[PDB]
């Protein structure tokens, strides 16, 4: 009795960590006197940010 | 150090205050800042009544049409402005400046004296009595106010340059909190104008009031004609 099946919504599988693969970022902070000036932030924050 | 000092004023102290010079002379001016501003420091030349002209930016780079005889040097807190071999055109009054952090600041303004397309048009001059309020205009042309924030500067008679405020490209205002928040900057995208409205007027506010604009992200370079506001007791 071939009546097909519910298939209305896509089903998905994801990494153990949720997110999956990532890249390394340095922080930056803005120069306040400029409209578009930035300066690295290596103060209390890590240089290897995920 | 791996901390900057937050909520502390950036004071540009320019020495020596005056200089006296003759035809073909080598000239040197030095500026000492309160705190580090890194490589971002700007040098200006100003005629008495007329708005500044940009010389040096990034402590060594020349603007478009700046002669070969002007040059800058220095880093961190100390910066120097040198004229290789001076001529009568160069006898004006000069300004140290930093665009590194907003509140933007200028120095005291030194005096070199003899030895014996983008447009900003302001409103007409005027005067009023102490304990009132004034509104000055700056009609803009040759650029969109959404793309570039607009500053306000003023010079009290024969004193330094006092930065009043700025309205940044999104419509965010930013003021020199030293003056108690007397300043209010507005703008109209539809008749492309920026407005400066000042309140609780006193004799110490008698000044020429200047419209100004930055580059992409480099020091102030496009200026109004100035509006003389007089206040007498």
């Amino acid at each position: 009795e071939n009546h097909g099946t519910e298939d209305e919504l896509p089903n998905y599988c994801f990494p153990l960590g949720g997110v999956g693969n990532n890249s390394t970022y340095t922080k930056v902070k803005p120069k306040t006197g400029q409209e578009n000036g930035w300066e690295k932030d290596a103060t209390e924050f890590s240089d290897k940010n995920e | 150090d791996y901390k900057d000092d937050d909520d502390k004023d950036i004071v540009m102290t320019q020495s020596p205050s005056s200089l006296s010079a003759s035809v073909g002379d080598r000239v040197t001016i030095t500026c000492k800042a309160s705190q580090s501003v890194t490589n971002d420091a700007a040098w200006y030349q100003k005629k008495p009544g007329k708005a500044p002209k940009l010389l040096i930016y990034q402590a060594s780079t020349r603007y478009t049409g700046v002669p070969s005889r002007f040059s800058g040097s220095g880093y961190g807190t100390d910066f120097t402005l040198t004229i290789s071999s001076l001529q009568p055109e160069d006898f004006a009054t000069y300004f140290c400046h930093q665009d590194y952090s907003s509140p933007l600041t200028f120095g005291q303004g030194t005096k070199v004296e003899i030895k014996r397309q983008v447009q900003l048009v302001q409103s007409g001059a005027e005067d009023k009595k102490p304990g009132a309020s004034v509104k000055v205009s700056c009609k803009v042309s040759g650029f969109s106010l959404g793309r570039y924030g607009v500053h306000w500067v003023r010079q009290a008679p024969g004193q330094g340059l006092e930065w009043m405020g700025v309205i940044w490209r999104g419509g965010t205002t930013d003021y020199n909190a030293k003056f108690q928040g007397r300043v209010t900057i507005t703008k109209d995208d539809s008749k492309s104008t920026v407005y400066m409205e000042l309140s609780s007027l006193r004799s110490e506010d008698t000044a020429v009031y200047y419209c100004a604009r930055q580059g992409s992200n480099f020091p102030l370079a496009y200026w109004g004609q100035g509006t003389l506001v007089t206040v007498s007791s």
